[PDB]
RNA sequence: UUGAUGUCACGGAACAGGAACUUGAACAACAUCGUUAC
């Protein structure tokens, strides 16, 4: 199975590497917090620069397709 | 229509001077849904409709019993007449017995409406239905009497030898009347006979025969149903009816349906497709049964065995039967010579009611629902703890059982039903019909001889897992984001030609696969069919609408806790097209996106024109 | 395959012939009639590639095709499909076929825009499936008699706006000769469109020889008679224009040309007895027959002579036939006309004791050979089978006869009798005996008389004898004391009608007596004044099982 | 609306061939609404 994916997509097997980092399991004794942002950051106790902060900075409009396509890039 | 011969001869025949004059009476029951064609003009919704009374009544007409009749005699001895339709009389043994027979007809007064069928023709390449090959059939319902009398004038001893072999036939069961034979139409079964003989060889008895025409009418009727002798006389020479009967019993896992769109439109439930179920009459009022058709257990059987016998290189499936003697046209029948199998309905031994599943369509970007459908499905529960059996029976005649190669035939067809291949029902493709254990009794061993299962043994453990080797780099304090995109390639690797579903080929493989699933985290699976299962005792139910707050439960089947396959079919399709680089298989190509605009941007507000 | 050719045929469609559009509805056509059957080409799911400028142009197909739904897109289909049909090969394919047209194009021919076209291939095509229909009951099927009804019908309704078509007009006499030998009646029009027809001229073909034959014939003309013998030879079909010749030569009085084209056109007549060729040839000798003419013998007897070769020997004894349902009339013809006796005995001994099977057990006994693993019986009924089967159509397209020969069965000597007994042959006609005529003969052998006398014939009537024969049948199956004295009366006919058995001069008194009977002399009770006393009596069916 | 010295039409099964089948995780995070000021 494996020879026939190297018959039609040659060398360029890189959208399997992205799906085995997205597929990857905390082994142990790592704790990655995830979670969504707030709206504003004067809502949430720990001031974490929600939404409205982030679409002029580092998500910007130009550089959003960007980041939202590396498996896991920090948000904060 | 016609030609009399008109120069023929003139003969003078002394018939002696004895005459007795045998009455039969009774009733005739039917035991499965009844045909007669009446195929009649000025509506043509329908196109096989059933010949019913002025007053809407379902009648028995003369003509029919007539010529069954005649075919049982052909059928006691074995030789067929040769009459033509013109000339002297015919003096055979069989029309000899027949010009002295007569019938009445019947009415059965229940006028209930005919419930109507429909039919498909299924194309054995792609799987689906054909283009424009539907048509429906309305039958008649089970369970419905005839008054039966019949008289025979003749010089002998009471009734003769075939006939008193033929009506032991029809006191047994196998009066197979009119119809769809081959898909499991009328068979009659004639109860409570009585029988006399008259005598008009004498004086006092033709002149007290004479006093009331007979009893032909009513009151004579019901005078000489007080002389009649209970039981029918005991054949002479017994030969043998030509229809055995085998019965079959299906049963292993799974839920079923058998689909039926009108009802489906018309019922009070309002589910999207509903199983399907029949009507029996119970002297004036129906009662309706969930069962499993007929002409669908016939096309089942049909390809099972047309799928595997070669035919000189091409197989059975690609060939168009029209005028051909191939081995599916001999056992199965054509157009141009009737069958030699009768199928018939399959009852499920209890009282199973059908439940409702719910299912969604999630879109593959932005994984959420589709363009807000549900759908849902009403099947009959069916679990590894309550097998969900099916009872029935089909009839084969004697020149079949006794050749050699048509049984073998019909041993590999059934040998591959038992074995899982060929799934019952509709939905196959999540798991409806899954497995199977067939048996079948009643043959003397003649079939259930290859249905034998047959192992190899390798003792050999699946070759272990591979260890990964993509990692990330996890720091603390930095929190993620959960969605992550993953962008595809630009080259799809498309192909216009698939397999085809008409043959076994050669350098392909079919089996069978046994996984292991084990959670890690906390699973959600749940069941939407009721939304207050945590809500606390002793308060009001619900009003008719309010906004409270819904709270499910788990999916159980039968108090067993179980998993769809629906969604495991759609977790690993998503993974196997993600791999592959396939298209997205399920996307919403419509609904235009629309965007605020800024306050800011005094560039864009600029040419906004009153 | 079929969904290229619709994008190649939509490339270079440019709206305004009358060709490009007809290529287009053609492939649109195949695709959709590919698709109403299951066949091996609906595992293409493909598309068309260019979908604007194709949705552009099929709706524009669509929509500039109402205003001129003059029956130009599916007649011309149609039409090229049937003229398809008619050149293929064995019988299965052109009977798929046609009945697939006929259920294809029998919908669009009931309203008032109904095209020529599309009513002419429909009748056609009825014809055409009239003829392909296998008889199993020694009758002809009521099913080609009403395919040829349907026919008729159509050219009527093509027919009842215009007068002369000659075209359709050609259709309805094809149907209406075709319903005469079928033993019904002419249609009650039949003189004036044969009159329409006869008054434009030009046979181009074989079929309509015929009919100017039947025009002359019915108005006795001779204006076609000597146009019809300027034909030219080497054709498919040299014996039927043999025929055709001889007939037109006899009604101008050429005589000494009658025969020669005759016994041409017999020695190369085909082996199917199925063919449209001898129920003519029966048709000819009846009518030279009862034009007190002299010729009608010499046809007659060799007639028999190349009809006997036509059997089939599939082992070492027995002998199979075909039945074509006026064998017995030509052998009553070619009975009547010979004068020699040895020769009358030598033709009344070819109609007796045979296989004169029909289609039905042929069948039968093919898949019998086919049950026991046989070779030398699905090479032999198989030549039957396929062979009687393919002459059906004969006139219409047809071809040289793809048969062989029959052989030659070796005749028994009648010199292999000894000379103390005494040979007596049986014959009942029933040609002669449907007019007044006294029925039937007996030929009496006696091989140690003189020479030129060696043969006596005798004739007698048998109604009677038959009438008695069956009262006494009847009453011989419903009663058993009341069937006693029908044996007296009937051997008292026996003794009435044939009066020369109780001679002296022929049947010496005390020599052994051969008989050899025919028909239902049979079955005649003679079981024991009657001969089983003192002449010693003994049975045989036919005259070619005598070993000894 | 029959005609007489001659009606086996109770002399004839509306019969025979066609899988209501195929496709679908009961799933889910970024805003909504327009004008104020010179």
């Amino acid at each position: 199975g494996f020879a026939k994916l190297k018959e039609w997509f040659r060398d360029e097997l890189d959208f399997i590497e992205n799906l085995k980092k997205l597929l990857w399991f905390p082994e142990g004794d790592q704790a990655p917090r995830v979670c969504y942002p707030m709206l504003r950051k004067k809502d949430d106790p720990n001031g974490n620069s929600g939404y409205e902060e982030l679409k002029d900075g580092e998500f910007k409009k130009e550089d959003r397709q960007k980041k939202l396509t590396t498996p896991w890039t920090p948000w904060a | 229509h016609g030609k009399p011969d008109r120069l023929e001869k003139s003969r003078s025949v002394s018939i002696g001077s004895v005459l007795k004059e045998t009455v039969v009476c009774g009733e005739l029951v039917a035991k499965t849904p009844f045909f007669f064609g009446a195929i009649d003009e000025d509506a043509k919704q329908t196109d096989l409709q059933v010949l019913l009374t002025p007053d809407n009544k379902y009648r028995l007409p003369r003509s029919a019993v007539r010529g069954i009749l005649r075919r049982d005699l052909q059928t006691y001895f074995d030789s067929p007449c040769n009459a033509e339709l013109g000339g002297r009389p015919c003096m055979c043994k069989t029309c000899r017995i027949m010009r002295g027979i007569t019938v009445m007809d019947a009415r059965s007064e229940y006028n209930a409406p005919p419930e109507i069928r429909h039919r498909t023709r299924i194309n054995p390449f792609t799987g689906t239905v054909a283009e424009g090959a539907l048509f429906n059939m309305e039958v008649a319902p089970e369970g419905i009497v005839f008054p039966f009398q019949l008289r025979y004038r003749g010089s002998e001893d009471g009734l003769p030898d075939a006939l008193k072999t033929v009506l032991k036939w029809w006191a047994e069961g196998q009066a197979f009347m009119s119809g769809a034979a081959s898909t499991g139409k009328g068979r009659f079964r004639m109860e409570n006979a009585k029988y006399e003989t008259l005598d008009l060889s004498d004086e006092n008895q033709r002149n007290d025969y004479l006093k009331n025409w007979g009893w032909r009418d009513e009151k004579g009727l019901e005078e000489l149903k007080k002389r009649l002798n209970s039981g029918l006389p005991e054949p002479g020479n017994y030969r043998d009816p030509k229809w055995h009967e085998i019965n079959v019993s299906i049963e292993m896992a799974s839920p079923f349906i058998n689909g039926d769109p009108i009802r489906a439109a018309v019922d009070k439930r309002g589910t999207d497709v509903v199983t399907f179920v029949k009507y029996k009459a119970e002297g004036e009022e129906a009662k309706p049964v969930c069962a499993y058709k007929a002409e669908s257990f016939r096309g089942v059987i049909r390809s099972a065995v047309a799928r595997i016998h070669m035919e000189d290189g091409v197989p059975l499936t690609e060939l168009t039967h029209s005028d051909c003697e191939c081995l599916l046209c001999q056992i199965f029948g054509s157009e141009y010579e009737a069958g030699k199998i009768r199928f018939e309905d399959l009852v499920f031994e209890s009282d199973p009611e059908p439940v409702t599943f719910d299912h969604v369509a999630i879109d593959r970007f932005t994984g959420g629902a589709a363009d807000k459908k549900k759908f849902d499905d009403s099947p009959l529960p069916g679990s590894p703890a309550r097998p969900l059996m099916l009872k029935g029976s089909f009839w084969i005649r004697r020149d079949v059982l006794e050749d050699e190669e048509y049984c073998k035939a019909l041993g590999k067809a059934l040998a591959d039903v038992n074995n899982g291949l060929y799934p019952l029902g509709g939905k196959s493709a999540i798991g409806y019909g899954q497995v199977k254990s067939l048996g079948i009794k009643g043959d003397d061993k003649r079939i259930s001889r290859l249905m034998n299962p047959a192992f190899d043994e390798t003792d050999v453990a699946v070759p272990e897992k591979p260890k990964t080797d993509a990692e990330v780099r996890i720091e603390a304090e930095k929190v993620y984001y959960p969605h992550y995109f993953v962008e595809p390639h630009k080259k799809v690797e498309r192909e216009e030609k698939p397999c085809g579903h008409q043959k076994f080929h050669e350098g392909r493989l079919t089996g069978k696969i046994r996984c292991k699933l084990i959670t890690k985290t906390p699973l959600i699976v749940p069941d939407t069919s009721n939304d207050d299962f945590f809500r606390p005792a002793d308060k009001e139910a619900r009003k008719e609408k309010d906004e409270y707050h819904k709270s499910y439960a788990f999916f159980r089947l039968h108090k067993q806790i179980m998993i769809p396959g629906s969604e495991l079919r759609g977790m690993v399709s998503s993974v196997y097209e993600t791999v592959t680089n396939s298209c997205f298989r399920i996307f919403d190509e419509t609904k235009r996106l629309s965007w605020r605009m800024d306050a800011d941007h005094q560039n864009v507000l600029q040419d906004f024109l009153p | 395959n079929p969904i290229r050719d619709i994008q190649d045929r939509l490339k270079t469609a440019k709206f305004d012939n009358k060709d490009d559009m007809m290529n287009l509805a053609s492939s649109l056509y195949k695709y959709e009639k590919q698709l109403m059957d299951s066949s091996e080409a609906t595992l293409c799911q493909q598309g068309l590639s260019n979908r604007p400028n194709s949705f552009s142009q099929l709706s524009q197909f669509r929509d500039s095709d109402i205003q001129s739904k003059a029956g130009g897109q599916t007649g011309k289909f149609w039409q090229n499909e049937y003229e398809a049909c008619k050149n293929f090969q064995t019988h299965k394919e052109r009977r798929e076929t046609l009945e697939q047209i006929i259920r294809f194009l029998q919908n669009g021919a009931e309203e008032k825009d109904a095209d020529d076209l599309l009513l002419k291939t429909l009748a056609r095509a009825y014809f055409h499936r009239g003829l392909l229909y296998r008889p199993k009951g020694f009758s002809v099927p009521a099913r080609k008699v009403e395919a040829m009804k349907k026919a008729i019908a159509y050219c009527e309704i093509i027919l009842d706006k215009n007068e002369e078509e000659s075209e359709a007009l050609r259709i309805w006499l094809y149907a209406a000769m075709e319903l005469r030998r079928c033993g019904e009646e002419y249609p009650e029009n039949f003189a004036e469109k044969l009159f329409y027809l006869a008054n434009d001229g030009f046979i181009s073909e074989l079929y309509d020889i015929r009919l100017f034959l039947e025009y002359t014939e019915r108005e006795e003309d001779n204006n076609f008679l000597d146009m019809i013998l300027q034909e030219n030879q080497d054709r498919e079909r040299l014996f039927e224009l043999c025929l055709y010749k001889a007939r037109a030569c006899f009604h101008l009085n050429q005589l000494n040309d009658v025969r020669i084209y005759g016994e041409s056109a017999i020695d190369n007549a085909p082996g199917a007895f199925a063919d449209p060729f001898w129920d003519e040839l029966v048709e000819f000798i009846r009518m030279l027959r009862n034009k007190k003419s002299e010729l009608w013998k010499e046809i007659a007897i060799k007639a028999w002579d190349k009809c006997r070769e036509k059997e089939m020997k599939v082992g070492n004894n027995i002998y199979l036939s075909w039945y074509w349902a006026r064998q017995r009339e030509l052998y009553d013809l070619a009975f009547m006309a010979q004068d020699g006796i040895e020769k009358k005995t030598r033709i009344a001994d070819s109609l007796k004791s045979r296989t004169t099977l029909r289609i039905q057990e042929l069948n039968e006994l093919r898949k019998d050979a086919h049950r026991k693993q046989n070779r030398r019986l699905e090479d032999k009924l198989d030549r039957i089978i396929e062979q009687e089967n393919e002459a059906r159509d004969g006139a219409y397209l047809r071809r040289n006869p793809p048969c062989f020969t029959g052989g030659k069965r070796e005749e028994i000597p009648f010199a292999r009798l000894p000379q103390n007994w005494i040979a007596v042959h049986f014959y009942l006609n029933e040609l002669e005996s449907h007019e007044g005529g006294k029925g039937g003969h007996a030929l009496i052998y006696d091989p140690q008389k003189a020479e030129k006398d060696q043969w006596q014939d005798k004739s007698f009537d048998y109604k009677e004898l038959h009438r008695k024969f069956l009262e006494w049948q009847e009453n011989y199956i419903l009663n058993e004391e009341g069937s006693a004295d029908f044996l007296v009366t009937l051997c008292r006919e026996i003794e009435k009608a044939m009066p020369f058995l109780f001679k002296s001069e022929v049947i010496p008194e005390d020599r052994p007596v051969l008989w050899i009977p025919h028909g239902f002399l049979h079955r005649l009770p003679l079981h024991a004044e009657i001969f089983w006393e003192r002449h010693a009596s003994r049975y045989l069916p036919a005259w070619h099982l005598f070993d000894p």
